């Protein structure tokens, strides 16, 4: 199965750094390409950042755009997400799924397997 | 299964420095990973060359050059390996730029014996699409069926020799069509290893 | 033939003609001619050189993505995969053909072509699907059955890794044919091997293709 | 066939350039150079660069006429300044004499000058891709082996004539032979002289609703 | 971003009704809309890639449809565990937004 | 890098799986060959 579990949320005060992990196993994670969605309180799912299949490319919405810093282990089966000063109104529960615009072969994951979201 | 390139043979001029086995040998470059989100590579015809080997003496200590080669790829992939690549030959392969700054810089316009990976294969980074490549000499590298290439390259230029450190004839180009998959559990980066040999070179000018 | 008069039509500048001129350097001796290897005398031989169809073009797939025909797993029997006309000058996936840019350079053409297609799936996988053709007089077929009484080619991916089918004739005089791609069996594998290949395409014109009444384009 | 060939797709002389004699008001030029330029409109361009390496010569004529289309009896002197001669800088200029650049000297009012400019290029064809540095970023692709000339256009005169005149260069391909085809443009054109294009690609085919649909 | 969105807020309907929940998008997206279903605390699963083929184990009460710029979602008889949010994703404006929500009541 | 410029031989062991590598000359009298 994918079984995709975010940890390593919580309380921060406004202006700082908060990672965010989300190790992954039961599925070849060096050839999908993952992404980050964010579930604000208001129970809106806003898309926070993504990254390619082999950590290159990544595309950052305008939510960040210069200060969260997505990565992608990809040896140790795991997917980072920086904090970067986070904003006031950037409380969500920090989903993490499938899906890319790269990896050509792609539109058929579409955030398909989600993770299980961890607060802040 | 060599796609000898518009038909031709490379040959000497008729009646300069004709080099032998000592420098017709075959030079095997550096590996590249070849990976799902992998765009693409090209090699530049004699740039590729010219700081390797005995190559790398005859062209930088001399003023005119021209040479075939035999450009060979050949990709170690397991049999639950799945992808397409395809290698294209592209006489005076002219790189552009991509203004929202003007001009190519020169790293991406001679990068050397490592290639420089496209930024936007779907336009091969020179304007004109990729869908339309295979106008150009290429051969299939099909996973399922076969993983190697040979393309046999003559000497295609207007002038009869020309310097071997300005302008480079031709590039090779390898763009992956059909990304490459694996379920977990398998190699994560298929290797590419490509050979060179230049075949019926002459030189001119010495030092 | 000393007495002369002039008959209408003098003085007149006609571009599309094949009148003389003074060299303007005379006894200039230019640049002698070398064989160069290449050379091509004929659109035609270019025409039938098969390029990549833009098989996938749709709103949203960009890049290199939109040569690519998705031929997964979980897509049940008798099921559609792809469909495109076979138009080489109309806008649709032949623009990205050789045959699709040159035939927009002309008024009208007249021929045969030929689609070959290719899987790109790993070796251990196998199946079967169906390829068929539909003349301009009838409409795309609506079920797998209704396309197996026409003319196809069922293709076993997992034997033969590459068909062609030619096209009888299209010709673009003043209601064009479809070709339609079905999923005969499933996509079967064994264990550890990707549920999820690509079928590409490739277009070209036979030996029987002609063009005639050379226009501009609109890009 | 026949109507296919390379000698074909490239004949039916076309305009390659709109050259204009400045000569009343703030423009008291009286004479224009007009550098020779086959890849000056696009639509000729992108056939042009539909090979690598080609070899004609040309016939060129010269449309001229006043602003209201009427053909006065004005003198006009076409010379042809060579590739690697220096061109003129004035109506009154030594360079109008030089008996080494060929000069047509035809009316407003008459037919207009048809010349036939040969084969004018060192290497053994024109090359319209040029991977590679010349002189051995603003260099990079430009091949000095396709100039070929300069088509200089004055009024004969002594003062100021105060009438502009507009000439329509009109080019004719002879004699092509083409090598080594290449893929046709897809992208537009950011700038002249260069393969630059724009960040946003455009997709070469159309795009449909679905993959399933006609 | 094209903003597809879905028109009903919050529907309530019987254990044997069939719901008509839709995602009117606005500009040109093409058949690349998905459905994302949320359960009342934990992950969001799938339910319709590329608005027309259901996923490997959803249901048969479940269904997608297309019909121009009124992308929707048909739910066969609306047996137990259906009661729960609902969205609407889609992946061709590549900002990539969603929709509102189409949480079920009875 | 350094060494394809010698003699070597590439090996492909996935379609050849044993090759050989012949020594030229090898004399001992009186600062020897490295593989």
């Amino acid at each position: 199965e994918v079984k995709l579990v975010e940890s390593g949320g919580g309380l921060v005060k406004p202006g700082g750094s908060l990672k965010l992990s989300c190790a992954a196993s039961g599925f070849a994670f060096s050839t999908y390409d993952m992404s980050w969605v964010r579930q604000t309180p208001e129970k809106r799912l806003e898309w926070v950042a993504t990254i390619s299949s082999g950590g290159s490319y990544t595309y950052y919405p305008d939510s960040v755009k210069g200060r969260f810093t997505i990565s992608r282990d990809n040896a140790r089966n795991t997917l980072y997400l920086q904090m970067s000063s986070l904003r006031s109104e950037d409380t969500a529960l920090y989903y993490c799924a499938r899906g890319g615009p790269y990896d050509y072969d792609g539109s058929f994951y579409t955030m398909d397997y989600w993770g299980q979201g961890t607060s802040v | 299964n060599i796609v000898l390139s518009y038909g031709e043979w490379p040959e000497y001029c008729p009646s300069p420095t004709r080099p032998d086995v000592s420098v017709n040998r075959f030079y095997t470059l550096s590996t590249k990973s070849w990976k799902t989100e992998s765009t693409g590579w090209y090699w530049k015809f004699p740039d590729v060359l010219n700081d390797t080997g005995v190559f790398g003496q005859n062209a930088q200590f001399h003023y005119l050059y021209r040479s075939g080669f035999c450009m060979h790829v050949q990709c170690n992939a397991s049999k639950f390996h799945q992808g397409a690549l395809l290698v294209a030959a592209i006489p005076e392969f002219v790189i552009a730029a991509s203004s929202p700054g003007l001009y190519p810089d020169f790293a991406h316009t001679n990068p050397g014996k490592d290639g420089q990976e496209f930024r936007d294969p779907y336009v091969l980074d020179a304007g004109i699409p990729l869908s339309q490549a295979l106008i150009f000499p290429h051969q299939w590298i099909n996973l399922r069926t076969n993983n190697c290439a040979t393309i046999i390259m003559p000497y295609i230029n207007a002038l009869p020799f020309d310097s071997a450190l300005n302008h480079s004839n031709f590039g090779l180009v390898v763009i992956p069509i059909s990304p490459l998959k694996y379920c977990n559990g398998a190699t994560t980066e298929v290797p590419i290893t490509l050979t060179i040999a230049p075949l019926n070179s002459e030189f001119s000018g010495l030092r | 033939g000393f007495p002369t008069e002039l008959k209408p039509g003098t003085n007149q500048f006609l571009t599309t003609d094949d009148g003389t001129s003074p060299p303007i350097l005379p006894g200039f001796e230019p640049t002698p001619l070398i064989h160069i290897p290449g050379e091509f005398t004929s659109l035609l031989d270019l025409c039938q050189v098969e390029t990549i169809l833009e098989v996938n073009n749709t709103t949203g797939t960009t890049g290199v993505s939109r040569l690519l025909i998705p031929v997964r797993a979980q897509n049940n029997v008798d099921q559609l995969c792809a469909s495109f006309q076979v138009d080489p000058g109309r806008n649709g996936p032949w623009q990205s053909t050789m045959v699709g840019q040159i035939c927009r350079y002309y008024t009208q053409w007249s021929g045969s072509l030929k689609v070959t297609f290719m899987f790109t799936g790993s070796f251990m996988a196998t199946g079967k699907m169906l390829i068929a053709y539909t003349p301009p007089g009838s409409a795309q077929p609506t079920t797998r059955e209704a396309a197996m009484l026409g003319t196809h080619i069922v293709w076993d991916f997992g034997l033969q890794s590459s068909v062609t089918l030619v096209i009888p004739w299209i010709s673009n005089t003043h209601a064009t044919g479809i070709v339609t791609i079905w999923y005969q069996t499933n996509f079967v594998v064994p264990p550890d091997t990707p549920t999820e290949a690509n079928i590409i395409a490739l277009g070209a014109a036979q030996k029987n293709f002609t063009l005639k009444l050379c226009k501009d384009t609109d890009e | 066939v026949n109507e296919a060939s390379v000698e074909h797709f490239y004949s039916r002389a076309g305009l390659v350039g709109v050259v204009e004699v400045k000569d009343s008001g703030t423009s008291l030029d009286g004479y224009t150079v007009w550098p020779i330029d086959v890849m000056g409109f696009v639509q000729q361009r992108r056939k042009l660069e539909l090979s690598t390496y080609m070899r004609f010569d040309a016939e060129f004529t010269f449309v001229s006429n006043l602003n209201n289309s009427t053909t006065p009896g004005m003198l006009l002197q076409y010379m042809y300044v060579p590739p690697g001669a220096p061109k003129p800088d004035s109506r009154k200029s030594y360079q109008w004499q030089t008996a080494t650049n060929p000069s047509v000297f035809a009316k407003l009012s008459d037919p207009p000058p048809q010349v036939s400019v040969p084969f004018m290029s060192p290497a053994t064809a024109y090359q319209w891709f040029y991977d590679g540095y010349p002189t051995f970023n603003l260099q990079y692709g430009q091949c000095p082996n396709n100039m070929m000339g300069h088509f200089a256009i004055r009024t004969v005169s002594e003062s100021t004539t105060g009438k502009n005149i507009h000439v329509r260069v009109y080019m004719r391909i002879k004699h092509v032979r083409a090598w080594v085809p290449r893929p046709l443009r897809s992208q537009a054109y950011m700038v002249k002289n260069y393969p630059t294009y724009s960040q946003t690609i455009t997709n070469t085919a159309t795009d449909r609703a679905s993959i399933t649909t006609t | 971003d094209i903003q597809m969105t879905q028109s009903p807020s919050s529907l309530s309907a019987s254990l044997g009704e069939r719901v008509s929940l839709t995602c009117r998008a606005s500009q040109d997206i093409g058949s690349r809309l998905n459905w994302l279903q949320q359960e009342p605390d934990g992950t969001i699963k799938r339910l319709i890639y590329a608005t027309s083929s259901l996923d490997s184990g959803v249901p048969k009460r479940f269904s997608g449809s297309r019909s121009g710029s009124y992308y929707s979602l048909t739910i066969s008889s609306l047996e137990s565990e259906d009661f729960v949010d609902y969205y609407c994703l889609q992946y061709a404006g590549f900002p990539w937004t969603f929709g509102g929500g189409t949480k079920l009541e009875i």
